[PDB]
């Protein structure tokens, strides 16, 4: 089509963008993987309270 | 208007894609800053609490 | 800032390239001074600006 | 604490927005200053029409 | 939105219409803050006048580098004249 | 603070480069005199020679 | 119509902020209100049987 | 960087989550060591009756 | 189910900040897209005429 032509291109970049940010995460899983603050937060919590509490 | 008022949300959802696919190349390749300079500052506070 | 930076870099251009003629229009004249003769020096106010041109 | 933090972005926020607000007051004070595609489109399609008419 | 919510809302912005008309109330009242705002609103002043200096030395600092190029380029005249000849 | 510490840093450099400036063309024009001798006392020689 | 949104995140954390505060004082033995109450609440319903 | 204001603010929340979390799993734990609910279904037993009688 | 709130959040941070930067380019002269693009596209629309 026409506009449906223009659309067509924009649907078709937009799924490269997913693509891309798809393999960046990819490469990111990959860098990590390589090698074997989250409990930290759980941790920094008992002791607060444990002031508090004595 | 409510020809630009779609196109103006579709505009925001493409600029975020511009955008954050740029800075997140960049951040996967050690450059763009704020990456490694924010976290810093945050985790410093953090510390600075403990 | 952004009315600045670029008169900044067209600074050094004109500077480095007035700075690249003169250094030019200096060697014919030491190449036609030992040539053939004669003399002066560049008194004071001369070489303090050959500070700024060094 | 948190209600403090909150009480931050917000600040930002509004500043952003006085941020925004001031570009736009700027670009609206170079466009009075000084001294069209919006009718070139309606024309571009009065000829295409005007054209295939005929 | 249910009447529950209606409700929450309602009281949200009583309590919060407060807590900024408190602000209001501290910051043009209590002198710690309202020093702070001077302050911040005297060096302000300051700021402002260090950018009618910077607005100057701008369109001081291109006219230079006018003149600065424009010796430059009869500069390439004379010398293309000297390189030309001799 | 910060801001008031940059704007005027920024204006210190533009005094600068329009000073840095406005002395190279004066420092540059006494080199002018001196190279303009040098060559009217090359040519007056190779002219005669003597 | 930003502090609209702010006005509810807000009060997100007030909650947050008075209610973690107290909880604890209640897991400690203070703040009073939370042995006070259901003691005045339990008085109504014996009251009632 | 509002979104590294943001990304504070996620960790604040975080905190207050893993601190209510706490509080309870203590909680918890005080009554492991060691009710209201029946005694209102009993409650309403007798109500019935009386008023059956 | 916290961060699903920020996200949303964060993003229109996201844009805030970035939209922000350039726009102030864009005021200024710099930053290209600006007058880069709209060239593009008015050199299209004046290949169509």
């Amino acid at each position: 089509g026409h506009m449906e032509a223009e659309v067509d291109k924009l649907e078709l970049m937009f799924q490269k963008a997913e693509s891309d940010l798809d393999y960046i995460q990819y490469r990111l899983e990959y860098e990590i993987k390589t090698n074997h603050p989250v409990t930290l937060l759980k941790e920094l919590s008992v002791i607060k309270s444990r002031y508090q509490t004595l | 208007d409510p020809i630009r008022s779609f196109c103006g949300k579709l505009r925001s959802l493409a600029s975020t894609l511009d955008c954050e696919t740029a800075r997140l190349q960049r951040a996967l390749d050690g450059e763009e800053s704020d990456f490694e300079d924010y976290p810093m500052r945050i985790l410093y506070d953090l510390h600075s609490e403990v | 800032y952004a009315r600045f930076k670029p008169v900044a870099v067209e600074q050094k251009e004109s500077k480095s390239r007035i700075c690249a003629t003169v250094k030019k229009t200096m060697n014919m004249i030491q190449k036609l001074q030992k040539q053939t003769d004669l003399e002066l020096s560049p008194l004071t106010k001369e070489e303090k600006t050959a500070a700024e041109q060094f | 604490h948190m209600e403090a933090e909150v009480d931050k972005l917000e600040l930002m926020f509004q500043k952003a927005e006085s941020d925004l607000d001031y570009i736009q007051y700027r670009l609206e004070y170079e466009i009075k200053t000084n001294h069209n595609p919006v009718t070139l489109l309606k024309e571009l399609s009065v000829i295409k029409s005007r054209y295939q008419t005929l | 939105s249910s009447d529950l919510e209606q409700l929450c809302s309602h009281v949200n912005e009583k309590i919060g219409n407060i807590k900024k008309t408190l602000s209001l109330r501290n910051c043009g009242q209590e002198p710690t803050l309202k020093t702070v705002l001077n302050k911040i609103g005297d060096e302000i002043i300051v700021i402002n006048e260090l950018l009618n200096k910077l607005e100057l030395e701008i369109q001081y600092q291109e006219q230079t580098n006018n003149s600065l190029k424009e010796l430059c380029e009869s500069l390439e005249e004379d010398y293309k004249d000297i390189e030309h000849l001799k | 603070q910060t801001l008031k510490d940059d704007i005027n840093i920024l204006l210190d450099k533009a005094r600068l480069e329009n000073q840095e400036g406005i002395d190279f063309i004066k420092a540059t024009k006494v080199l002018m005199e001196k190279n303009s001798m040098d060559i009217m006392k090359i040519r007056e020689y190779f002219q005669k020679y003597g």
